[PDB]
């Protein structure tokens, strides 16, 4: 679906967002998308551990 | 009290088969409660990997 709503920042309003931006912004960014894929991988584990009730 | 020439058999033969098979209830009874460790085991094994990624 995301491949035909896609837009990019026009090139003017680059000059006030790299004036403001610290160093750790983006690295802080990453961890909030690494956290979201651990908790899947947690998930999905989870609930396979839970077909060894279905033997019983 | 007198009984025929193969009655007796007959009655230990009875009691041997019982003991047999309940010998076989037992076997598996104490497999399904190892399954419970396995169980408990793998979930507590993710939780505290978990943390050691998210603490990183």
């Amino acid at each position: 679906y995301l491949s035909d709503i896609s837009a990019q920042l026009p090139s003017d309003f680059v000059q006030g967002v790299q004036l403001i931006l610290p160093s750790n912004a983006l690295p802080c960014f990453y961890v909030i998308l690494s956290v979201k894929a651990a908790i899947f991988i947690f998930d999905v584990k989870q609930k396979i551990v839970s077909y060894l009730d279905w033997d019983k | 009290m007198p009984v025929l020439l193969g009655i007796p058999l007959l009655l230990r033969f009875l009691g041997f088969l019982l003991v047999t098979l309940f010998g076989y209830l037992l076997t598996f009874l104490k497999k399904g409660f190892g399954k419970i460790a396995i169980a408990i085991s793998l979930f507590l094994a993710l939780i505290i990997g978990l943390n050691s990624i998210l603490v990183g």
